[PDB]
């Protein structure tokens, strides 16, 4: 009933954060901020009314069912996770984390077939590595015999590197041994701003 | 000045019950309902229910019916939360909260201006499971002017954390150890990878060293190209 | 030309100065004789907004009833604020009489006459009166007793149905009698009798009304989730004694969905140690009087709360509520508001 977006927002100090919440019900909407290790704090209530201690840099707006929290001129104390609320219902949250800017870097994509050691365990994990890219925003789609995969993949992302300011992403596709031996073409397609076209890395089961 | 102070964090096991307190001050306790919200990393904040101090009237969230109980002590102005039949899904930080607008004649429950400092509750089994360590093999052909990726998959362990080094710590450049993910089985898994010059694939030996303190497990795995 | 305003209302009644009954004694000194020839002026081409949940008339009635109870139902021991007050606690004659509330000069009461009026919003048929109708200060939880009935259909009343923290008032259009009795020769034990046929038919109509407000979802009743006895049970004062009745059987979903017919008998008990509804604390009263203690009342309404939470199931759950006695007064003052002439 409350759909908050985006999930993750990677910005630098001084930039503006735009967090939106789509509702289907109607009532006063509130926005909360949770700094790391600290209790959530009321930022905006009743759509656009600023709570005590909240700078005019924070402002709420509404167009139709979509409510927006905009944070101008990001300061250190602004980063954290934000939540919208109506009555007992809360959004999924928007993580706003510090990003250090650098030039666009496309990822180096690698794919790893399941180990032969693991295939004796009845499980098959296929790993796709996205190495050293910027910006953070990246999409990974798994295809098995050119069929889109859903609900059998997990992704993990590193924190921005202290030296080269890049990110790396690891996606794992898990199938049963029986289901794995059933198909031939295993592929992970990678879309990122540094690529002029989505890049696909794949292997054919059995052959080396 | 309105204040809410909560009891200390605790660690429970599956099947147990937990109780936590929230002492209120700075206002007329009976005038305003008290709420309990829990926060877990990854999930939506979850409203558990409210409790009106004056006669102890309560309203529990549907999905918690029969597991939760909310009481209060008038004299000490302290609210209490009890949750029974704890599972992994109850692992969270528990907050008590009260609305911004509260007069003797009226209130609005849901603009939570006031929050306790929070009470972290961990629910997990005392069991520990050692990781499986599978090699993520570089490739088949050696290239003399390109970089190769290799690593190991550290799968099905519990609880957190595992650490990974390469070559007893001698290899650090280009190493990436990813945050663990929680699988559907309730067991964790992560990957560690490193990019190396492809021309060193038949010369240098690459061992990943996996450490899992809770299960007293130290495993070394040589990651080499598949012979074919 | 007038405007919504707040003022100090004066009370009127038909109390008897010869009567030893508590409400009568209070009203004799607190109120004036009633007007045999009232005056009501129907206003044509007039549309006014009302809000029963922000009606300050309710606040004044609350203070009056608290004053009435405090001056009368005096405990033997009063336990509040970690202190102890020992007073005399003689038995009294207790039977609520109707109270009219009225506006002074310069002010007047506007009355809504729309038959389907739900408590908030605009009213087409508005009349001008100096006094309200006779309202009995009946203090109770879960069930509204001895009140006025809705004219047409059953009316659902709430400041905001989507807000689960707001009380729902169900206003009945056909009363159902509740016959509570403490027999003569455990002296604290009692019971209430209700005609199952009448009740279950009304209750069924209540769920169908609720369906109209909740998208034809399955309507389910449940016992209260928790709280003090005053709210988890049907709490009320009869003849001076504090009764607590277990209403679990009153909300039997099986009968609103064979055998359910008959005379429902709710288990009750008279307590001498109570929590005060005035938000004060614990009060201690003398044991009940001997002989048959009985009172027959009209159930004229129901106090409900609705379960909330991040759900998605095809049903709404309702539970008997109350505790906020101001809600009792709202259920009778809902069609009234005070305005100031210039
Ligand atoms: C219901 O509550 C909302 C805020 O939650 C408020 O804007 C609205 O006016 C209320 N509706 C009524 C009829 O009072
Ligand atoms: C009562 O009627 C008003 C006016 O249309 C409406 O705004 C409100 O939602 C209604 N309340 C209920 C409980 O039906
Ligand atoms: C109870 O209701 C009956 C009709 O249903 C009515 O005659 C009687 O006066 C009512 N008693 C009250 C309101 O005390
Ligand atoms: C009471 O209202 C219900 C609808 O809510 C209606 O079916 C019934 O006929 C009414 N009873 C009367 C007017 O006596
Ligand atoms: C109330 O119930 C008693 C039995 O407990 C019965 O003797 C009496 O006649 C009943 N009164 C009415 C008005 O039905
Ligand atoms: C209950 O009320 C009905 C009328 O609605 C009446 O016919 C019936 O006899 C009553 N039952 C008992 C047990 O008195
Ligand atoms: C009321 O009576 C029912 C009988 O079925 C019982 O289950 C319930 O516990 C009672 N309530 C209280 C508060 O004792
Ligand atoms: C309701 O009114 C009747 C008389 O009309 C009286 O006998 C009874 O005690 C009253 N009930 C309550 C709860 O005051």
């Amino acid at each position: 009933v409350l759909t908050q977006s985006p999930g993750t927002l990677s910005l630098s100090p001084g930039e503006t954060a735009i967090i939106s919440c789509r509702t289907s019900q109607y009532g006063s909407l509130a926005w909360y901020q949770q700094r790391p290790g600290q209790a959530p704090r009321l930022v905006i209530y009743s759509g656009s009314t600023r709570a005590a201690g909240i700078p005019d840099r924070f402002s709420g707006s509404r167009w139709g069912p979509d409510y927006t929290l905009t944070i101008s001129n990001l300061e250190s104390g602004d980063f954290g996770v934000y939540y919208c609320q109506q009555y007992e219902f809360f959004g999924q949250g928007t993580k706003v984390q510090v990003d250090i800017k650098r030039t666009v870097a496309a990822p180096s994509v690698f794919i790893f077939p399941p180990s032969d050691e693991q295939l004796k365990s009845g499980t098959a994990s296929v790993v796709c590595l996205l190495n050293n890219f910027y910006p953070r925003e990246a999409k990974v789609q798994w295809k098995v015999d050119n069929a889109l995969q859903s609900g059998n993949s997990q992704e993990s992302v590193t924190e921005q590197d202290s030296k080269d300011s890049t990110y790396s992403l690891s996606s794992t596709l898990t199938l049963s041994k029986a289901d794995y031996e059933k198909h031939k073409v295993y592929a992970c397609e990678v879309t990122h701003q540094g690529l002029s076209s989505p890049v696909t890395k794949s292997f054919n089961r059995g052959e080396c | 000045q309105v204040r809410l102070s909560q009891s200390g964090g605790q660690m429970k096991k599956p099947g147990d019950s937990m109780r936590i307190s929230c002492r209120a001050s700075g206002y007329e306790f009976i005038n305003c309902p008290i709420n309990w919200i829990r926060l877990a990393p990854g999930k939506r904040p979850e409203w558990m229910g409210w409790m009106k101090p004056r006669l102890g009237a309560v309203s529990y969230a549907r999905q918690l019916q029969g597991r939760v109980t909310m009481t209060r002590d008038m004299y000490s102005e302290t609210a209490f939360l009890e949750l029974r039949s704890l599972t992994s899904d109850d692992t969270a930080v528990y907050f008590c909260t009260r609305g911004k607008y509260c007069t003797a004649r009226d209130y609005y429950n849901w603009d939570f201006e006031h929050w306790g400092q929070g009470t972290p509750v961990t629910v997990s089994s005392a069991s520990t499971k050692g990781p499986s360590v599978f090699p993520l093999a570089p490739s088949s052909k050696s290239t003399s002017g390109g970089t190769a990726a290799l690593g190991c998959l550290v799968k099905d362990y519990f609880p957190e954390p595992v650490t990974v080094s390469w070559n007893s710590g001698a290899l650090t450049s280009g190493v990436h150890t990813f945050p663990a993910v929680l699988q559907s089985s309730g067991l964790y898994s992560l990957s560690s990878v490193v990019t190396v010059p492809s021309s060193s694939l038949g010369t240098q030996t690459y061992i990943c060293n996996v450490n899992h303190k809770p299960s007293n497990t130290k495993v070394d795995k040589k990651v080499e190209p598949k012979s074919c | 030309v007038w405007k919504d305003a707040d003022t100090t209302l004066f009370c009127a009644s038909d109390a008897k100065a010869h009567e030893t009954e508590v409400h009568n004694v209070w009203a004799t000194h607190a109120c004036v004789p009633t007007d045999p020839n009232p005056q009501e002026i129907h206003l044509e081409n007039v549309t006014e907004n009302f809000n029963m949940w922000k009606n300050n008339m309710v606040e004044q009635m609350q203070e009056d009833v608290i004053s009435l109870w405090d001056q009368s139902l005096q405990p033997c021991v009063k336990l509040t604020g970690g202190s102890v007050i020992k007073q005399a606690c003689p038995k009294i004659s207790f039977d609520p009489i109707p109270i009219h509330y009225c506006t002074p000069a310069g002010y007047v009461i506007l009355k809504c006459n729309d038959k389907n009026f739900n408590g908030t919003g605009p009213c087409k048929n508005v009349s001008s009166v100096q006094c309200t109708h006779g309202i009995k200060p009946v203090v109770s939880t879960q069930l509204l007793l001895n009140g006025s009935l809705a004219e047409e259909e059953i009316i659902i009343r709430s400041e905001n149905l989507t807000n689960n923290a707001k009380t729902i008032i169900v206003h009945l259009n056909k009363s159902v009698e509740i016959n509570c009795t403490r027999p003569s020769n455990d002296i604290r034990k009692a019971y209430c009798e209700i005609n199952g046929t009448k009740w279950n038919k009304v209750l069924k109509q209540v769920t169908e009304k609720l369906k109209e407000h909740f998208n034809n979802k399955t309507i389910i009743f449940q016992p209260p989730s928790g709280g003090d006895l005053e709210i988890t049970m049907h709490h009320f004062n009869c003849r001076g004694e504090f009764f607590y009745c277990n209403t679990t059987q009153l909300f039997n979903n099986t009968c609103i969905g064979k055998g359910c017919n008959g005379t429902i008998t709710l288990p009750c008990k008279i307590k001498q140690i109570i929590n005060m509804w005035q938000g004060t604390g614990q009060a201690m009263y003398a044991p009940p009087i001997d002989g048959k203690i009985n009172c027959v009342s009209n159930i004229t309404g129901i106090l409900l709360t609705r379960d909330g939470g991040a759900n998605n199931t095809s049903n709404e759950t309702f539970r008997p509520g109350g505790g906020n006695i101001k809600d009792n007064w709202r259920s009778e003052l809902y069609k009234y508001k005070v305005v100031q002439i210039e």
